């Protein structure tokens, strides 16, 4: 009944493994050299767990484990346990179980265990008494009584935060393996087995494709790989190259390229706004590396866009200064910097609205989160005054990027027509010709100093005052 | 035994290949939090934590 046949997937069908690999074949080892195992004394580990985000493929996993070890395999939605019926699920569990210990040597998979992994006492009906039932039933069969040494269940959820302790205690659920979204490498993989099936190029470099692809799952790149096979009957080419990849990509991360009848300043608007945002972005470090620069309007948004790509270690970790937030904060406002210095205050648009209260969300988060400086941090006090303050500080933070802005984007006034003027020729930019221009025309950007620089000075003048304290001790004394 | 200790306690939470170049940058501001950390407490002697 929850009997499958025909898995031959295996390791090398799945890519993007790494190290979880080795735990992969480590479970194969389970399967197969655990005579040494319990010839020293080691109680197999039943149970194993796959958490991570959707789409990276764990029955994939499944399947390719329940391959390479050579056994029965089982794969049961854990959707059908619940029911409006009491006692019908444990059946179903016990029957499952029965046929697995009936079926050893084998494996067993149930995927999304928070849809009956949830704690009990959080939902208040007939289902929570069910999915009690079935979760004390399914802890029974795998820790309760004796007489199981042989069946091993591997399991796939999302988050698991849900889980209940009891079922994460060791005996029943003890491995727990994260699967990470794919980094540089793993997409490459991904993208190389998922296009093996296809007749593809020797000139096809799959770098370019996923450095633009940055922080995606393993389906979006089977998407990739879905959207390489549609698009170039339309021109009808002979050999897939890595345009069309690119195009691929660009397509899916925002949408579908459409053209709609457009006026004059309408293109100038949206031009001058992109401008904006390049050439504040550019004489910052955090957003330095522009790539693309378009107006073409898209799916959802029929402004243009700026295509950075900072480096993603520092913003997950939270390693950003409070510079690199100042800067972000006169981006959004620059915007209204170009539209205010070009058609006068009395004439605004609301283009920019979007990025204006980005300025100021960001602001806010900053003042309490304690990045400031008023007494030291100290994003909550008592009485109503200092509480009262706490919000002065966001609006003087974002009237000084404010200025700033405005300094900034009158310092480049040349530049700024001129990529004004090719954004509305050519309705797009790449990197290499916006950044020409900016060499041609840039003001001079004073870069500050990084934090080695500040260490070396700050090293060098505490070694010559010790050494200064030492001198005016030794012929002091001496 | 320090390794199964280390796994049972659940240090790591990332569950990714642990394979990334830190910048000097992140290096010394962990440095310079442990060296102040260091400093404080043998300053500041705490009878029951060394």
């Amino acid at each position: 009944e929850y009997l499958e046949r025909g898995v031959d997937v295996k390791f090398t069908d799945v890519a993007g493994l790494g190290k979880i690999r080795l735990e992969l074949e480590e479970i194969v080892k389970f399967f197969t050299h655990g005579e040494m195992y319990r010839r020293r004394g080691v109680k197999i580990p039943g149970g194993i767990l796959l958490c991570g985000p959707p789409g990276v493929g764990k029955t994939l996993l499944a399947k390719a484990v329940a391959g390479e070890a050579g056994v029965n395999f089982f794969s049961i939605s854990a959707s059908q346990f619940v029911e409006i019926y009491v006692g019908v699920g444990a059946s179903r569990v016990r029957a499952l179980y029965q046929e697995a210990r009936e079926n050893a040597p084998s494996v067993v998979f149930i995927d999304e265990l928070d849809a009956v992994g949830r704690e009990r006492g959080l939902i208040k009906g007939s289902g929570g008494q069910e999915r009690d039932a079935t979760l004390n039933q399914l802890l029974v069969s795998l820790d309760g009584f004796e007489g199981r040494g042989e069946v091993i269940t591997i399991a796939s959820t999302n988050r698991p935060d849900i889980l209940d302790p009891a079922l994460v205690r060791p005996g029943r659920f003890d491995r727990k393996i994260f699967i990470p979204k794919p980094g540089l490498i793993g997409r490459m993989e991904i993208l190389q087995v998922h296009a093996r099936k296809k007749p593809m190029a020797e000139d096809l470099d799959y770098m370019a494709v996923a450095s633009m692809t940055d922080g995606m799952v393993g389906a979006e790149l089977a998407n990739i790989v879905e959207i390489a096979a549609i698009n170039m009957m339309r021109d009808g080419r002979t050999e897939l190259t890595t345009d069309d990849l690119l195009q691929a990509a660009q397509i899916e991360e925002r949408g579908m390229l459409d053209r709609k009848d457009r006026s004059l300043e309408t293109w100038r608007q949206v031009a001058i706004n992109e401008a904006a945002m390049a050439v504040v972005a550019v004489n910052f470090p955090d957003m330095k590396n522009i790539e693309f620069l378009t107006i073409n309007p898209r799916a959802g948004r029929e402004l243009g866009y700026v295509r950075v790509k900072m480096d993603h270690i520092k913003f997950k970790e939270g390693m950003l200064s409070r510079q690199s937030i100042l800067d972000h904060i006169t981006v959004q406002l620059a915007p209204r910097a170009a539209d205010e210095l070009w058609y006068g205050e009395d004439q605004l648009s609301t283009i920019w609205a979007e990025t204006s209260d980005n300025a100021r969300s960001a602001a806010r988060s900053l003042v309490l989160g304690g990045l400031s400086d008023k007494h030291h941090g100290l994003n909550n006090f008592w009485v109503a005054d200092r509480i009262n303050d706490i919000d002065v500080e966001a609006l003087r933070i974002l009237n000084m990027c404010y200025e700033r802005a405005k300094e900034i984007l009158g310092r480049n006034r040349t530049l700024m027509d001129e990529v004004v003027e090719k954004l509305v020729q050519k309705k797009s930019l790449t990197k290499q010709e916006f950044f020409t221009l900016v060499e041609l025309y840039g003001s001079s950007k004073p870069m500050p100093p990084s934090i080695l620089e500040l260490r070396k000075i700050k090293r060098l003048e505490l070694e010559e005052m010790v050494l200064k304290l030492d001198m005016t001790t030794a012929r002091n004394s001496s | 035994l320090l390794e199964a200790l280390k796994r049972q306690k659940g240090t790591f939470e990332t569950g990714q290949e642990d394979s990334t170049e830190v910048p000097e940058e992140l290096k010394l501001r962990l440095a310079y939090r442990e060296a102040a950390v260091a400093v404080l407490a043998c300053y500041l002697p705490d009878q029951y934590r060394p």
